[PDB]
């Protein structure tokens, strides 16, 4: 048998499919001619997401919110959507990709994955739910990138039917606004309606704050007279933060830092490290500032250091030693206080200085003298003849050659900024 | 005093509605509305009664969410009330016509699956949505076993009759055994018999072998 | 407004290119030149299925192709699947040495280095529907007149059956374990993604 | 109680509890409905597959089946009978017999008896082979008259 | 007050005869007469309780006309009545025996038709009034037609 | 592992008393040394048997 695929009045008699990573493709029928056929599928380069989606209807809204772990993305990139570029989305029909329509897409909260929200639109006419380059039965839609894969934030989830709603203030005592009010604590109405089988919270409340305190009161009144809202010295910029941005537990300025120096003059650098308290969301080992923050601070302080100065505001980048140590003389139990435990609750104590969490002790970035005494105070312990804490050379995910914390350091960080002395 | 002089009473029996069949405690209750007293909420726990029922055993069907039932109170408490049965209106019609000569009774499904009952001609029959039907009929004096794929099997007054859509096989362990006054064998292509152990034609009168071409080994 | 609509699933693609496809003389390229990989499961922890262990549930929106990263390991994801299949009546075959010659012309130039057989089979892999399920493996392998000629439009495949090997028979759902619409047998080749010389 | 009198009691329906347990698991699709009885017969209508299945406590069953396409007739003894999408098929745990007071008429495109033992075929009044192609007698050995 | 104070009340259940089953507004109601009202009248109607229903759904008996009933009334207003079942006595006997071992259980229409369960015995039978029968024996081992 | 025993309150089987601990992730009903459908878990001693 031989077949020219361009050729009209000829027993053109074979099937030609496309084999899909996630599906195939009929491109070419017995009796059938054409002008550009190609062996392989057609993939430029990039990243897609899909989405698949049930029970919907071609002519109802869908509201979808977005949950990103914010700040969870990589600070080291030059490529990362300047000017008006954004992430693209499409629909699918008959087999083929369509641009939605102008009247199609409601509002997009979230254009370059940075940040939670929502996102909002109608199921097109003309959707499809049998299809064969995608599973059928289901309407299909694609988000798509040509950037590195890491200028976006990493999810948690994403979810249909949401809904927005806030505190009613009333005469009664806010105890939970300074921390919010906590994974799922909502589960009914008001009046229990009969139509809605149900309702979830999965995500901690944000956003609320209590009256001031007249420790707080005081605090602030003081701070004001001694500075004059100017950002001048450390304490200035330092203090100033902390009374303007309530989600940020540590600061730090740094005097002549900039990105490729340690003394050049007429410049700032300035090191945010947020609370994350609520570890159900964050990342407790690896805590880091949103965009959101690092720019509104730069701005609030650009505005009051002097017409000359501009301050750079950056995430710490951590970095950090961990202890190791002989074995404890005394346990209340192989398992009550098992050696686990132990490396539990060291893990705790670093962890407060990393973020926050309770720890009796100063600081991590201590002494050996300090950690002893941390562990001699607890209740199911008696001795340990020797410790230490190196950093770990041996560490091979990150990469070999690494500095070790050897030479009888406190604790030192290993650097001004991109380290944190906090392992945990 | 009324429900022991704990709460107020409630009188009489009232009609609710059904909204949730899953029970978190396990005592196999429903939950229903009752308008009368407000028809927006979610409604009460409920038990229900059935015409049999007892220790793994029992006739058990439930209503649908939505349904419209008829409810009684223990002690006249409120929160003792007890479904006694299912109802039905205009809203929700009855499959089976009235009539004051009442010849049809029997069970039908949400599925369309049906069992009926017919008196005036005696006769019973079971039947799914898309054709597979049992029908016993003491007014053909027969019985028929039909499929949806086209096979049937019928005896009546004329003997057993067997038709199938494709093929037919019948196999035994043991031995096959026909009888009858006269056998009649017919293929429209070809015919074969075999026998591992021999085979045997033969009549008391005359034995017939005929064909275009007639081979022996 | 409040409705049924919910999210069913979830997939991701990505294609990531370092080197100018012009930039390819020879399938054999002393450097990589692109990577490409997929998740049938985008938010699970392999991309697989795997559950996040309890301390965190992250998952990338488009997937990634380096294990070691700022903080942690990752499982690697596996890689692409691309190819294609043919379907003709000529691959009704039931017995004896069974010998399938394969010929494909295009309208340009394939490579200034042609190619060798046992270049071929570094970079594809191929099936066919038989009695059993898909005849796969040793038997399959291109022969030695298959190639590319260094000028020419035209790519040549070679496929022997032994006669010991099962018939070749037309494609069935319930056999051959798919959702095609064809009433003949297939052909199946798919490209080893992992190597240099199937990604090329 | 009739007239709200103590001795003039009727009994309206049963009760189930955690002490007597329903046999079919509540759920809010509601699919499965039917009768069970004391010893264990059952009769269930399953609205999900559009199945009818009638049940002994030790085998013997009648199915109707729309998700199979499908009529099935078991017993406890291994016999049963199939209708199905494939035609009808029968089996027998130990032997069959078929017999009638009348004629017995077979017909179908292509006739295949077979036997691991013998084959016999008998009339009293005669008996015939024939075909309009090529009648076939094979053998060890032939023997006539 | 009874009856929301509008007429006088009906306490109890009360006992009824079945007059006539075609409603005259389709809401499918029967028309029953209370004798200890008046046992001459033809009565009123009444809405049936059944133990499935719903639309074009259920489980369906009517009552023949004359047969006895027992009555219920909704908020004891004398013209909400409900009919909660059928009674049976010595002038309308019940076809299945009582026995302390309880081991006949069935339904049997007007005509004759009968499908009985067997506890005993684990046999099922279902036969009409001219000897059409199916029937499912474990003490046979059997299925019969 | 270390963190699936709780509490083991009979260490040497002379007294009476509670054993806590949690199922192990990858424990398996599956299996052929012992009969299938069974969680199974084993204590073992190189002392004379009293």
């Amino acid at each position: 048998s031989s077949i020219d695929f361009s050729s009209s009045s000829s027993e053109n008699q074979v099937s030609l499919i496309h084999e899909m990573p996630f599906g195939f493709q009929q491109v070419f029928t017995p009796g059938d001619t054409d002008n550009s056929l190609y062996l392989v599928p057609d993939y430029c380069h990039g990243g897609e997401l899909y989405i698949g989606l049930e029970n919907g209807k071609n002519l109802q809204q869908v509201t979808l919110l977005l949950q990103f772990l914010e700040g969870s993305e990589n600070p080291d990139i030059t490529d990362i959507f300047t000017g008006n570029q954004k992430i693209k989305w499409q629909y699918l029909s008959q087999n083929q990709w369509q641009d939605f329509q102008s009247g199609e897409i409601i509002q997009n909260q979230t254009p370059r994955f940075l940040k939670s929200g929502i996102f909002q639109f109608s199921i097109p006419k003309q959707a499809n739910l049998d299809n064969t380059v995608l599973p059928p039965g289901y309407h299909w839609i694609k988000a798509s990138m040509v950037k590195p894969f890491d200028v976006v934030s990493q999810l948690i989830n994403i979810h249909a039917q949401a809904v927005e709603a806030v505190f009613e203030d009333q005469g009664s005592s806010g105890n939970h606004l300074e921390k919010g009010l906590p994974a799922e604590t909502i589960s009914k109405l008001q009046e229990r309606l009969s139509w809605i089988k149900s309702i979830q919270q999965p995500y901690p409340s944000t956003k609320g704050k209590a009256q001031e305190s007249d420790e707080d009161y005081y605090r602030r009144v003081s701070e004001r007279l001694r500075h004059k809202k100017r950002a001048i010295t450390l304490w200035d910029y330092e203090h100033l933060i902390l009374q303007k941005f309530p989600k940020v537990y540590k600061v730090k300025c740094l005097n002549h830092t900039c990105s490729s120096s340690f003394q050049s003059p007429g410049n700032a650098t300035l090191i945010l490290v947020p609370d994350t308290v609520q570890q159900s969301v964050f990342d407790i080992y690896q805590p880091r500032v949103s965009q959101g923050t690092l720019n509104d601070v730069a701005a609030f302080v650009n505005e009051l250091n002097s017409f000359h100065v501009q301050a750079k505001v950056i995430n710490p980048n951590y970095e950090e030693v961990k202890v190791d140590v002989k074995v404890k003389f005394r346990e209340g139990l192989d398992v009550s206080f098992y050696l686990t435990k132990v490396k539990e609750d060291i893990k705790k104590f670093l962890s407060p200085w990393a973020y926050d969490q309770e720890s009796s002790v100063e600081f991590g970035v201590t002494l050996h003298r300090s950690q002893m005494i941390h562990y001699l105070e607890q209740l199911t312990y008696v001795d340990y003849i020797t410790d230490l804490r190196l950093l770990k050379r041996q560490a091979g995910s990150s990469p070999c050659n690494p500095i070790f914390i050897e030479t009888t350091e406190k604790e030192y960080i290993q650097p001004s900024n991109p380290k944190s002395i906090l392992v945990s | 005093p009324p429900a022991a002089g704990l709460t107020a009473a409630i009188s009489g029996l009232h009609v609710g509605l059904v909204t949730d069949l899953e029970d978190p405690d396990g005592e196999d209750r429903i939950k229903v509305k009752i308008p009368i007293i407000n028809n927006e909420e979610e409604g009460v726990w409920c038990r229900q009664a059935f015409p049999d029922a007892g220790n793994e055993r029992g006739i058990t069907f439930r209503p649908e969410i939505e349904d419209e039932v008829i409810v009684g109170f223990i002690n006249e408490d409120p929160n003792d009330a007890v479904v006694l049965g299912m109802l039905h209106s205009s809203a929700n019609p009855n499959p089976i016509e009235a009539s004051n000569d009442n010849h049809e009774k029997g069970i039908q499904t949400r599925s369309g699956i049906k069992m009926i009952f017919n008196d005036e001609k005696s006769i019973l029959q079971i039947e799914t949505p898309t054709g597979n039907l049992v029908t016993l009929d003491d007014d053909a004096g027969s019985i028929t076993i039909e499929d949806q794929n086209g096979n049937k099997t019928v005896m009546d007054s004329d003997g057993i009759t067997m038709e199938s859509a494709k093929d037919m096989n019948l196999k035994a362990s043991g031995d096959i055994n026909l009888e009858g006054t006269n056998v009649n064998i017919k293929a429209n292509a070809e015919f074969k018999a075999e026998g591992s152990a021999g085979a045997e034609v033969s009549t008391s009168a005359v034995a017939v072998l005929k064909g275009s071409l007639v081979q022996i080994n | 407004v409040l409705n049924k609509t919910k999210v069913g699933q979830l997939k991701s693609l990505y294609n990531e290119i370092s080197v100018e496809k012009e930039e390819i003389k020879e399938l054999n390229t002393p450097i990589s030149t692109g990577t490409f990989v997929m998740a049938p499961m985008a938010n699970s922890f392999d991309g697989l299925g795997e559950d996040f262990p309890k301390g965190s549930e992250k998952w990338w929106p488009f997937g990634y192709t380096k294990i070691c990263n700022a903080s942690t390991v990752l499982p690697a994801l596996p890689k692409a699947r691309l190819g294609c299949s043919i379907s003709s009546k000529l691959l009704k075959l039931s017995e004896g040495t069974r010998d399938i010659i394969l010929e494909f012309t295009f309208n340009k130039p394939i490579l200034p280095n042609g190619e060798d057989y046992t270049a071929l089979n570094k970079a594809m892999s191929i099936e066919l529907t038989g009695e059993k399920g898909w005849i796969a493996g040793l038997p399959m392998t291109l022969k030695s007149d298959s190639g590319i000629n260094s000028g020419s439009k035209k790519m040549k495949l070679s496929l022997t059956l032994d006669s010991e090997q099962p018939a070749v028979v037309p494609y069935q759902t319930e056999l051959h374990e798919g959702s095609y619409e064809v009433d003949e047998p297939l052909l199946r080749v798919l490209f080893k993604t992992n190597e240099k010389e199937g990604y090329n």
